[PDB]
RNA sequence: CCCGCAGAAGAAGCACCGGCUAACUCCGUGCCAGCAGCCGCGGUAAUACGGAGGGUGCAAGCGUUAAUCGGAAUUACUGGGCGUAAAGCGCACGCAGGCGGUUUGUUAAGUCAGAUGUGAAAUCCCCGGGCUCAACCUGGGAACUGCAUCUGAUACUGGCAA
RNA sequence: UAGCUAGUAGGUGGGGUAACGGCUCACCUAGGCGACGAUCCCUAGCUGGUCUGAGAGGAUGACCAGCCACACUGGAACUGA
């Protein structure tokens, strides 16, 4: 396939954008334990879809804004 | 001027001790100083001015020392 | 220990100070040497030991002491330092090397001349 | 109040063999009796009962030989804490290839060279030695 | 032949109401070198009579270690008051890597393998408890496999 | 213009090449983009004295390298039957 | 840097003969020996543990008169290879080429026979080495140069060693010295007064 | 690199020697002169001070200082403690966060197995080759324990639903 | 060293750009980053690796090689692949 995430959708304050999270249970180098590492992309998508909390793929693309470069794919899973 | 320099002072008029044959060092015996030879007044004139302008080295003159057993 | 708290906080690296700030990973040092006078050491041994104050390079002021005996030390000479602490002296926590600059070598010591700078006899 | 049910287990008989009991028990669940069997197998136990509806007790028939217990000391290193996860060529052998360490691959829970033989690795659980 | 080794000898004080008196303590160690060794400490007025007098408390106090073909078994603890002596048994690490009272215990022993470090404090004394204690409670294949599994060609691998 | 040339090895008066593909603006033991064969020029009795990487130098002729003077020659040296 | 001091003096530090003045007086006798190492050499000490490690180090040390520096090289190639560091600690010891040149006897000591390595004139397989420190490698020969042949030298040390237990891994030819070096050196095949333990637990630390 | 000429001829020091740590006596000196990495020696019989003699270590170097890790499990992930030795906040409620009883179904994030690309060369390690040896240069391999992608396994941990 | 930022966070359109984009302006939206440490101060070129260590780690980044930055200090553009 192509290389795409997973995410959550956490700023919707703004138009035609997202900020959104992506979980990374990374191993600790030094002490072994795992640890909920976060990351958050500004994310380019479409005219204005969805709300908070719902999971969101996401894939690579161009430098859309300076710091848009990732593109909305679907939503899944909307909820309150 | 200070003892600071005393390190030049041996290197600048070796540096000068290169130079010109009728011109000789000395380290006195009596008093841990050093002692210059020459021609005359003005061949020693120019030559602690000769060690200034060019080594910064502000050299004074004074009578060396007598021995007095 | 309880590791999520090792996470929180980290390890801290238990770093020492070197006790001989002359310079900054240096082996020997430059110095101005005034003052020279003699002090006494502390109580289970008494004696009068050879102390020069010695103002560095790099600014600096601290002692030094004088080994051997019969130094020609002055109010100013330039010398050497390399450090060492003299434990009988309090706060004193460097050697001035003898085989350096004006501070010249031992009058006459056959035995263990590299240090005190004595040369080797002639033969 | 009760984060690790696991090392309830151990420690239940770890005592249970200090205080020279006969049999231990303790509830039961999916994974404690599966923890259970590999010691069956082994031989550290007898046998076991997993008597119950709704709250099921699982027992544990314990074992001796000499005035010395049969366990001498068992371990537990995937505590809640520090989770850990080793490979197939990184499994350990416990008290050099004499003693034997429960692991979770994928296929069951099994001991360290049952594994091993199957070319997968996973979660070492506990220590038996 | 049964390799009696002195370890380290050190005076003691009791301190009377006259002067202080000294007595000397004997720390050895025997051990035929084949698997059966044993600890001796005995203390007396004087240095010959010290160490003899511990002579017969190590000789009569041997232990039954069985040691597996010049190395130890498996890796043991031996942890006892303070002293924290860890050994890894070496196969064929030819030379008994350990350092004092640590070596001098196992030279006698019967292992020529087994590399060890004592770990905590290193007194003499409560060391060389610690290193026999651990090789008291180290196992044996034949054992295991008489109180577990019973099979033991599949027990030891 | 990517090159076949050779990177000098070795220590003072004895010397030795490694025949190695690289970007002809890069240094001479620098940069490079693929080591092919080796050769020596002091190569004392053994039969092993050069290994050229033959296919690939003929395979670097058709993405347009320049093999360079010594390294043509050696080809040259050891021939394309043997 | 070779030894260059009197000889027999870390013999008595040493108490048995390492075999290191042997010569034309073939009887010791004549070395006050094993206890006259000094003024104060007439006495014993408790000889600690450190002690009777380094001494045993030092012997070793002074049959072939390697310097530390060279010597922990050894340890650090016995150590490197496969097998025992006991073993392997001598073995690449006993190639060395003085050593060779002892055991199939052009040299009745190590200090002569060294001055004939040293001034080339051995011939080993086909090329004259002057390097004692050699590898004499195994499965291979060793000649003698024929144009500095025979100069009372090579005779008196062809007489003394056909007196001393004719060595075991290799051959001599006893008329005109060409010797040939066979097989690897055993730790059975050894002078076995030496322990090995005692080196190899010194060099760990 | 080789071949010949003359001749042992032209070439050995530096540190330490009370315990730690291998190695001792005599004389001078008297808490002085000084030694010293640590503990500590010297108050008139000093193996520790300085000078000889003797002896040990290392070697064209040998010590001194500086520097880093080791030893130091005295920052303890592997691998420490907290009643008296340094250390339970005076006690309590509680958000973030950490961890989380039991059962089924589901996902495969973590996890594990296999494959692929890459992990530049050198360096490091092993079996070899070439300078007389060696350092050194050098052949192939192993290694680079990683990372990313792809296809699977569903115990355990997590997400979701009951 | 607790708040920080105001072309700053994103849209639209013109222009710019070898090519992408607040890159650069116009107008609009009122957002963006932050306890997994933003902003601020001090120190530092990074890496393959070197040293030590049983290993894990600790210290370090000279020589050789890849990369980046600077070329008396500061700023700008030309030419040209």
């Amino acid at each position: 396939k192509i290389r795409t995430l997973q995410g959550r959708v956490v700023s919707d304050k703004m138009e035609k954008s997202i900020v959104v999270a992506i979980e990374r249970f990374v191993k600790h180098p030094i002490y072994g334990k795992f640890i909920k590492r976060t990351t958050k992309l500004h994310v380019h998508d479409e005219n204005n879809e969805c709300g908070i909390g719902d999971v969101v793929e996401i894939r690579e693309c161009r430098p859309l804004s300076k710091t848009k470069s990732w593109t909305l794919v679907r939503v899944v899973e909307k909820a309150v | 001027k200070t003892k600071a320099d005393q390190e030049k002072m041996g290197l600048a008029l070796g540096r000068l001790a290169k130079e010109d044959p009728s011109f000789r060092v000395w380290t006195d015996e009596e008093s841990n100083q050093t002692i210059i030879a020459g021609m005359g007044e003005l061949h020693l004139d120019i030559i602690v001015d000769r060690m200034k302008r060019e080594f910064n080295v502000e050299a004074n003159v004074g009578k060396p020392q007598v021995a007095y057993r | 220990a309880t590791v999520n708290q090792l996470v929180r906080k980290p390890r801290a690296r238990k770093v020492a100070k070197s006790n001989v700030p002359a310079l900054e990973a240096c082996p020997q040092k430059r110095g101005v040497c005034t003052r020279v006078y003699t002090t006494t050491p502390k109580k289970p041994n008494s004696a009068l030991r050879k102390v020069c104050r010695v103002r560095l390079t790099n600014g600096f002021e601290v002692t030094s002491y004088i080994g051997g005996e019969g130094h020609n030390l002055q109010e100013h000479s330039v010398i050497l330092i390399r450090g060492g602490r003299v434990k009988d002296l309090p706060g004193v926590r460097y050697h001035t090397v003898r085989g350096a600059l004006d501070c010249s070598g031992v009058k006459d010591r056959k035995q263990a001349r590299s240090k005190y700078g004595v040369k080797r006899p002639k033969a | 109040s009760m984060q690790d049910p696991i090392a309830d287990m151990l420690t239940r008989i770890r005592n249970g063999q200090a205080a020279n009991k006969a049999a231990v028990t303790m509830p039961s669940s999916k994974l404690k009796v599966a923890i259970a069997n590999v010691l069956k197998e082994e031989g550290f136990i007898e046998d076991f009962k997993v008597e119950g509806d709704t709250k099921p007790e699982l027992e544990l028939t314990l074992k001796y030989f000499q005035g010395k217990a049969v366990v001498e000391s068992i371990q537990r290193v995937s505590r809640p804490g520090l989770r850990i996860y080793k490979r197939k060529d990184e499994l350990p052998k416990v008290m050099a290839g004499l003693g034997i360490a429960v692991v979770s691959t994928s296929k069951g829970v099994m001991t360290d060279r049952a594994a091993r033989q199957a070319g997968l690795g996973g979660e070492i659980i506990c220590y038996v030695a | 032949e049964l390799q009696e080794k002195l370890i380290a000898v050190n005076r003691v004080s009791k301190t009377v109401k006259g002067g202080r008196i000294f007595s000397f303590t004997a720390l050895t160690v025997v051990g035929d070198g084949n698997g059966r060794v044993g600890f001796g400490y005995g203390k007396a007025r004087e240095v010959p009579a010290a160490i003899q007098k511990a002579m017969e408390k190590a000789r009569r106090n041997m232990i039954n270690v069985a040691l597996n073909n010049g190395t130890l078994q498996h890796p043991v603890k031996g942890v006892h008051t303070g002293s924290r002596v860890f050994m890894q048994p070496a196969s064929e690490g030819t030379g008994i890597i350990a350092g004092g009272a640590m070596r001098a215990v196992l030279e006698v022993a019967g292992v020529h393998n087994v590399l060890a470090k004592a770990y905590g404090s290193t007194n003499p004394i409560n060391v060389v408890r610690a290193t026999i204690d651990g090789l008291e409670n180290m196992n044996s294949p034949e054992m295991v496999a008489a109180k577990r599994g019973k099979s033991v060609e599949e027990i030891l691998g | 213009m990517v090159t076949i040339r050779l990177a000098r090895h070795g220590a003072k008066k004895r010397p030795f090449y490694q025949v190695v593909v690289a970007d002809s603006r890069n240094a001479r033991n620098g940069r490079f983009i693929e080591r092919v064969g080796f050769f020596n020029p002091i190569a004392s009795e053994k039969e092993e004295g050069t290994r050229l990487d033959l296919d690939r130098i003929a395979h670097w002729v058709g993405q347009g390298a320049t093999i360079s003077d010594r390294v043509a020659a050696l080809i040259k040296e050891v021939n394309k039957a043997a | 840097a070779r030894y260059l001091g009197p000889k027999l003096k870390l013999s008595r530090r040493e108490g048995t003969d390492l075999f290191l003045k042997s010569g034309v007086r073939a009887i010791d006798t004549k070395c006050k020996i094993e206890q006259a190492p000094g003024q104060h050499g007439a006495r014993k000490p408790r000889l600690s543990d450190y002690g009777v490690q380094l001494r045993e180090k030092q012997k070793v040390r002074r049959i072939y008169g390697v310097l530390e520096r060279q010597f922990r090289n050894y340890y650090k190639e016995a150590a490197r290879l496969k097998g025992n560091t006991g073993e392997n600690l001598l073995a690449l010891l006993e190639g060395r080429l003085d050593n060779v040149v002892y055991r199939m006897g052009f040299g009745a000591t190590r200090a002569e026979a060294r001055q004939l390595v040293s001034h080339k004139a051995i011939m080993v397989n086909g090329r004259v080495v002057n390097i004692a420190s050699y590898q004499v490698s195994p499965n291979d020969v060793v000649s003698i140069r024929e144009k500095a042949k025979k100069q009372s030298r090579v005779k008196a040390a062809l007489e003394l060693a056909e007196q001393r237990e004719k060595p075991t891994w290799l051959e001599v030819d006893a008329g005109k010295m060409e010797g040939t070096f066979k097989r690897k050196p055993e730790r059975s095949d050894l002078s076995a007064d030496i322990n090995e333990h005692l080196i190899v637990e010194l060099y760990s630390k």
